[PDB]
DNA sequence: ATCGGATGTATATATCTGACACGTGCCTGGAGACTAGGGAGTAATCCCCTTGGCGGTTAAAACGCGGGGGACAGCGCGTACGTGCGTTTAAGCGGTGCTAGAGCTGTCTACGACCAATTGAGCGGCCTCGGCACCGGGATTCTCGATGGCGGCCGCGTATAGGGTCCCCGGAGGACAGT
DNA sequence: GACTGTCCTCCGGGGACCCTATACGCGGCCGCCATCGAGAATCCCGGTGCCGAGGCCGCTCAATTGGTCGTAGACAGCTCTAGCACCGCTTAAACGCACGTACGCGCTGTCCCCCGCGTTTTAACCGCCAAGGGGATTACTCCCTAGTCTCCAGGCACGTGTCAGATATATACATCCGAT
């Protein structure tokens, strides 16, 4: 067999930070999608784009996350108005024109992160899941973004559309082809022949009110049980950020009135049972 | 020293307010125990 | 007094007559069913020793193993007892 | 002889029920039993004056027998 | 030149000679092959072998030394391929092969 | 538009729901049994300060006020530690069954359509 | 060309219908834990930042002090399964990827470290064989072979099909070291079943026993000398050198599955 | 050897 | 009058397999009609198929023809290797 | 040129019905049944001529032939057809 | 002196010559007697003239003029003799007789 | 709505009262070609040949399927099931 | 992997109506589901062993075409005669 | 048991095709006629083995009397098989084109038939003894029903317990007597 | 006559041991497991005793050799049928799904019939004696059938015409099923 044993010299830069084994086994169903964040990776020539015309003298600092999140929206927009953008790359649509759809856009499931860091009150901080990496916490929001370079951006991002003719700037894998179902090149692969396509329902109401609505109600009676304890959680944090915030100003107290002489009146710095 | 007793004041009256803050989290977490358990209990056994 | 309930005395003698190998039916009655039987065709017939031990292997061994086939039948019907149809319907598949 | 066919008696005939496996066996089983037995000895009897009488002999040899069966599909070991 | 059986020619115990003679007064066929009583002797030894091998095993396994009918019987009848070649054979004094179906069992 | 077949999907994708559920809530009940024992161990040492001060006052310092300080400080942020960990925990299954009720939604509203 | 996996920079065996850019690239870089590929270091920087998972997209059925078991569906990870197999062909010159990942259950079996789990080899397995495959592909991972681990992978499978009630066989196209280790699993197998029982035993209650076809412990018997004729009937045949080889075999004391921490149940397909 | 049964049950 | 058998030849290979077991003189008959029949058979087969390819000569073919007809499996795959073996060595000399 | 009873079968078929006619399939089933007809009965004579050591096939050994495998009235019918005929040819 | 079919000679429609050539050319045995092929003759005449009959007594109870293999297939199995005589051959196209099982009548 | 059993009656009398082939001839032309392939490759057959074969197997079935019903009214039931086959085909020899 | 689409089978081309025409040519009134099933299999044995003896025929007649009179020679050897073919 | 509605099936008629019926020329298979050998018919023979009787022994068939248990009828539930309809698939038909290989013919050699001369393997008859059959005594572990017993739900109160039930308890006010 | 203090009789309410709850102590019985004895299961060890299997010995006759001769069959070349394969249109048939019922199946109760065992009776079995029919043998001798050579007309291939029946169409009658 033929070898394989070559060690690689930036595996500590590329492979940081620790993972916590836990006591009872992993359970775990979501996808690689969940756990990755921003789909779109920027390459040499995007950081050298950011970098020399959009980071190099500015004021207002333009993160690569931010213009992962950019490319993100005008690839799903794109895909979104003009699924046959590869048909004819050179009529993509303009900023302005795909911008209210960018506006209406969706993009990571931000609507419903937002209305839940709603719901627990929690939208002092933000919506924050093991799912999600801590470096992008501190991105601003995608409205910020479009109003502020969206233009500069998507000039850019278009060029390279139009560049990979419509298609993906991520190289995709060979896909097959309607006019022979058969491709005698090994590359085609991964097709249509694992799934099957099923039998319409032309009729069918019945199903979707017995049981769908159930199990809609049950799903909700979940949500509100789980937003009860974690609002529960959140007024914990709250009081152990109390009792942080109480210890430091006792111990600044009993040191201020140390050095001041002052007695009595200690019943603030010491606690009372109810 | 004037200052120090301004700033002794200050934090006087903020450490009130955090002792007042953390009581009322205690009760609302008590609330909340109570809430989720009877929460469960309709959801669940009801 | 002692008594075997019923079947055991069965199962006994099915492994005994399975075990040994000898005719089970009388010589003399079925040498006088043969004669009585060619009497029909030709008068006066003789038989050789030999000739009438023959049939009475082949009859015995047909008969075993149409009650072989009959018991297939009767357990195929849920029972234990062998009756004439299950008998008239091995035979039937046969195609006798 | 008439009617030597009740020398075929009940204990032989569930003898070689329990020799076929039989466990259990209705009464009305002799009697269909002696009317198959008589059914094959003539068939196979038959065959056998066949053969006898093609012969121009006037005793039944057991190669006659074995031809009969031969014929019948019923081939038997041990007789030549 | 002194004669050699053509059975030990072929290294055969059974006789070729025999096996030939009946073959062409057997009217089989105009003319018959030198090779094919050779062939017929050889297949005919080889089946005769598997069939006394298994009667002795059946004979050991019933601590006799002399082959009766029995054994013949057992043999045949506890070889799928012997039984299905001599399903419509009967052998003499063979007897059956124990077998009580499970239904009748207590 | 299949009712039957968004029944199939909105059951499979909620099949291993509660079992991670399950699994979450009680990783934050062993976070908050490990929250309990260190606001024991925090809160002898509190105590031990408190009732200092309620037989000598304030201004005599304990002979280690300076290592029991030092000490509840420790126990507290590692109490900060384990409460933001089951707070994210909790945001990790409210978020999952929100997303789950959500996708439910959007299904009922395009069979609805 | 050659591909950084991890730490491990390895050389491919075989063609792999990867795109055609990654065969236009020098370097392919592929993550420990989503299995991506990448022709560009700054893309493959940028993921490394935002790639949060630390373990096989699936529950943890099982988990002992060297390794922990996960299984994982093709159709519920469809591009993660679609990497692994594309990432399979390389070292497969015989893999097919004619056909998606959807029907093919994937279990993973991994090593912890303070990074995550580190995936050392898998099996896959059709949900619905006709054929009873208890195994349809399984590759170790080359910087990870001759090392144990596929012996390993081979005994999590047939106590997966002790599980199941069925005994099961690999794909029988094995290739030629598939078809050795094989060989050196049943022929262990086979003999400390057979020392440890001392009794004669029926090939029925060594295929239930050991989940083995009976198939494959017949041929391992006349590639070995196990059974032997002697009058008049096949033996147990004690020799010199199969308690030779037992011998050298508890001595090499190698690491064995934990029944016991199997935490699983046999999904249900409709 | 010349003879069936290679391996049988 | 002498009236032929097989009889000396299956106790010649009853010695080759089992040098120590004797056989009844009804199990000899047994076997003697069991070769009288076997013979029968594959004669007759052969027969039918060199008239079928309007043949006037039984060869070897034609009995290894009829012997994977009447022989079930194994039993057919042995008595051909035999047989070829067998003419083989006949040829030789 | 392959041979058949087909113009015997058809003057047969003219005798027993005038107004009748037949398929080439039911001819070609009739002329199948009449040659295995013809290799039963010679194969049972021939099997009866060497039983008893004849080198001649007589009609004597036809006629038992017929008697063994036709059933009941037919092998009566048969029998007495084949001595008619054959009476019928020896005094020709 | 002209000559005279056999079959003329015994009265019959079936080829006496032809019957006697393929005797002889059957492999059945050294010699072949003067009258079986005659025999024989008679015998395959009236088997056919039973079959025939029956056969066209079927066709006019089905309103037909030209015999069909049904027709034959009808004859054979609803004579008990014909029957057993054919109980082993298959006729192609011949169907089956019109039977319907008492209990599955309502 | 005819009851259950009517149109069973119906099809018995009309495919009792027919010859014509049941089976379509394409697929059983490919299952013989399929089970033919497993003695020697390249195999050519006549089309006569095909459709004796799928006569006899249609007549085989036929009696088959009448020894069954035998069975399954011997029983006292009236649906055939597999176990009644195996016991027509025990009986048989086969 | 799948190395060769070999294994397809037309035994499944013995459609269920195909199966139930037959049973009520032979006069079955109620069809258990699993009767279709055995019915493939018996199906598939007769064909497997008659066809093997029409490939030996055709072999030792040192032909590449089976003939129809093979089949019929088969069927003669398995006590099966078949009348409308020859012979 | 009677009646109408709806579907299938048999019935009357008309048309159109191809397969059945008939004609011809040809040749090769059947009819004549002849011989020679030997298969088969015939007579006469020997003695085996088939048939048929007696008479004693006793195993086995026949008969009878329980009674346990399996065949049988009823009955109540539910699944699954049949029926029907709309959608979908490929079988069927026909049409075209190719070439593997079945079928035929003409070579000529090798092999098998045939016969005579030779002889040893194999057959029939003839011993000889130990494998196997019989006739006893002996003999553990395997089934089967039986009831004795450790310990669980329930009879059936009892020790304790929320609380109906009212004669006495607390201090404070009114009438006869005293300071 | 007015005021301070002590005895005794009457409103307001604590209470004490309670009406039949309440829960388990303390078993009946009962319930299934725990042994547990009785028959039994043919089997087993050892003489012993014969007769069938196996070994020997002439004596053929069937197997061998060594020729010779004739033709079946192996082989090469050649023709052309027909088996295969692909294209494309039609629609009969297969498939999927929804629905309802009737059939399979399990369960309970009844009873009569077949098993088990004991007693009586027959007649199968065996050993023996005896006759003679007919199977088996041999020796002769005829005539029937194979083999030949000639001769020619029945039966085959191969063309030719037309009408029985397949198909289509329109219709009355038989059969099923729901309703009363
Ligand atoms: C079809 O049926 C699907 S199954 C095949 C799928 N593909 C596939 O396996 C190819 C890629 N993967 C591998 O081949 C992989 O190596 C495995 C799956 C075979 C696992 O091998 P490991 O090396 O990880 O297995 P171990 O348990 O460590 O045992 C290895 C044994 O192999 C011997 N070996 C390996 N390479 C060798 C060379 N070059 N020369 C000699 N021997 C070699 C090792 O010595 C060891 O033998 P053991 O007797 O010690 O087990």
């Amino acid at each position: 067999t033929p070898d394989a044993s070559m060690t690689w010299n930036e595996y500590d830069k590329f492979y940081t930070g620790s993972f916590q084994e836990t006591t009872s086994y992993i359970k775990f169903s979501a996808t690689v999608e969940d756990c990755c964040g921003t789909n779109y990776n920027m390459d040499e020539r995007d950081e050298t784009f950011l970098n020399e015309q959009v980071n190099k003298g500015s004021s207002d600092i333009l993160t690569e996350d931010e213009f992962e999140i950019l490319c993100s929206s005008f690839e799903h927009a794109i895909h979104e108005r003009q699924p046959f953008l590869s048909m004819d790359p050179e009529s993509i649509l303009s900023f302005e024109e795909l911008k209210p759809t960018l506006i209406k856009s969706d993009m990571a499931d931000f609507n419903l992160r937002n209305q839940l860091n709603h719901e627990i009150n929690s939208h002092k901080t933000h919506f924050i899941t093991q799912f999600d990496p801590v470096s992008q916490m501190n991105t601003r929001p995608l409205i910020q973004l479009i109003e502020k370079f969206g233009s500069k951006i998507y000039d850019y991002w278009r060029e390279r559309k139009i560049e990979v003719n419509g298609y993906e700037i991520f190289p995709q894998l060979k896909f097959e082809r309607p006019g022979e179902k058969e491709e005698i090149d090994p590359y085609v692969c991964f097709r249509r022949r694992e799934v099957r396509h099923p039998r319409k329902t032309r009729r069918i109401d019945i199903l979707n009110s017995q049981r769908l609505r159930a199990l809609h109600q049950e799903l909700k009676n979940a949500k509100d049980l789980a937003l009860l304890v974690a609002k529960r959680e959140n007024v914990s944090l709250n009081w152990i950020n109390d009792e942080l915030k109480i210890f430091d100003q006792r111990v600044k107290i009993k040191n201020l009135k140390r050095s001041l002489n002052i007695s009595g009146e200690d019943d603030d710095l010491i606690n009372h049972k109810r | 020293m004037t200052d120090e007793l301004k700033s002794y004041e200050a934090l006087k009256a903020e450490l009130k307010k955090s002792l007042q803050d953390r009581r009322e989290q205690e009760d609302t977490f008590d609330n909340l125990q109570q809430e989720i358990y009877d929460k469960e209990t309709e959801y669940f056994s009801h | 007094p002692h008594r075997y309930r019923p079947g055991t005395v069965a199962l006994r003698e099915i492994r005994r007559y399975q075990k040994s190998t000898e005719l089970l039916i009388r010589k003399l009655p079925f040498q006088r069913l043969v004669r009585e039987i060619a009497q029909d065709f030709k008068t006066d017939l003789r038989f050789q020793s030999s000739a009438v031990m023959a049939l009475q292997e082949a009859s015995e061994a047909y008969l075993v193993a149409l009650f072989e086939d009959t018991n297939l039948c009767a357990i195929h019907a849920k029972r234990v007892t062998i009756m004439p149809k299950d008998i008239q319907l091995a035979r039937r598949i046969r195609g006798e | 002889l008439r009617d030597n066919i009740q020398g075929i008696t009940k204990p032989a005939i569930r003898r070689l029920a329990r020799r076929g496996g039989v466990k259990r066996i209705s009464g009305l089983i002799y009697e269909e039993t002696r009317g198959v037995l008589k059914v094959f000895l003539e068939n196979v009897i038959r065959d056998a004056v066949t053969y006898t009488e093609h012969a121009k002999r006037k005793t039944v040899t057991a190669m006659d027998v074995v031809y009969a069966l031969k014929r019948q599909g019923r081939t038997l070991y041990g007789f030549g | 030149a002194k004669a050699k059986t053509r059975s030990s020619r072929a290294g055969l115990q059974f006789p070729v000679g025999r096996v030939h003679r009946l073959l062409r007064k057997g009217n089989y066929a105009e003319r018959v092959g030198a090779g094919a009583p050779v062939y017929l002797a050889a297949v005919l030894e080889y089946l005769t072998a598997e069939i006394l091998e298994l009667a002795g095993n059946a004979a050991r396994d019933n601590k006799k030394t002399r082959i009766i009918p029995r054994h013949l019987q057992l043999a045949v009848r506890n070889d799928e391929e012997l039984n299905k070649l001599l399903g419509r054979v009967t052998i003499a004094q063979g007897g059956v092969l124990p077998n009580i179906q499970s239904v009748l069992l207590p | 538009m299949d009712p039957s077949l968004v029944l199939e999907q909105t059951i499979q994708d909620v099949s291993n729901l509660p079992s991670e559920f399950r699994y979450l809530l009680e990783e934050i009940g062993s976070n908050d049994l490990k929250l309990i024992e260190e606001k024991k161990k925090y809160e002898q040492k509190e105590s031990q300060i408190h009732k200092f001060i309620r037989q000598q006052g304030s201004i005599p310092k304990h002979p280690q006020e300076d290592g029991l300080d030092k000490e509840i400080k420790e126990s507290l942020l590692k109490c900060q530690s384990l409460q933001r960990e089951k707070c994210v925990l909790a945001n990790t299954a409210l978020f999952l069954i929100a997303r789950h009720l959500n996708k439910l939604e959007k299904n009922i509203a395009l069979l609805e359509e | 060309n050659r591909i950084i996996m991890g730490k491990y920079e390895i050389e491919p065996w075989y063609f792999s219908p990867y795109p055609i850019e990654l065969t236009d690239e020098d370097f392919i870089y592929i993550d420990d834990f989503t299995l991506q590929y990448f022709g560009s270091k700054k893309q493959y920087e940028r993921y490394r930042k935002k790639c949060t998972l630390r373990h096989p997209p699936g529950n943890e059925i099982y988990r002992d002090d060297y390794v922990s078991f996960f299984e994982i569906d093709g159709r519920k990870q469809r591009t993660w399964c679609r990497n692994l197999c594309l990432l399979s062909k390389l070292f497969l010159d015989h893999k097919t990827l004619y056909y998606d990942v959807d029907p093919f259950l994937f279990y993973c079996m991994t090593r912890r470290d303070e990074l995550g789990h580190h995936l050392v080899g898998y099996f896959s397995k059709e949900k619905e064989s006709a054929d009873g495959y208890n195994v349809a592909c399984i590759l170790t991972l080359p910087q990870y072979q001759r090392m144990g681990y596929g012996k390993l992978l081979i005994e999590f499978s047939y106590e997966l099909s002790k599980k199941e009630n069925k005994v099961g066989s690999p794909e029988k196209p094995l290739s030629d070291l598939g078809l050795l280790s094989y060989r050196a699993y049943w022929s262990d197998t086979l003999i400390t079943l057979l020392v440890e029982h001392q009794k004669e035993i029926t090939i029925d209650e060594i295929s239930s026993m050991t989940s083995m076809t009976t198939t494959d412990i017949l041929h391992t018997a006349k590639t070995l000398n196990i059974l032997r004729y002697y009058k008049g009937q096949h033996i147990i045949f004690l020799n010199e050198d199969i308690l030779d080889r037992y011998n050298r075999l508890k001595a090499k004391k190698r690491r064995t599955i934990d029944p016991n921490r199997l935490i699983w149940k046999p999904p249900v397909f409709t | 050897f010349r003879h069936r049964k290679i391996s049988v049950k | 009058s002498r009236k032929e058998s097989y009889a000396i030849y299956v106790y010649k290979v009853l010695k080759q397999v089992h040098p120590d077991t004797g056989i009844s003189s009804k199990a000899m008959s047994i076997m003697n009609s069991f070769v009288n029949d076997v013979f029968e058979r594959i004669a007759g087969e052969a027969s039918r198929l060199a008239h079928y390819n309007k043949r006037s000569t039984i060869t070897s073919r034609e009995i290894q023809t009829a012997v994977r007809l009447l022989l079930p499996g194994e039993l057919a795959k042995h008595a051909v290797s035999e047989g070829t073996k067998a003419v083989t060595k006949y040829t030789s000399a």
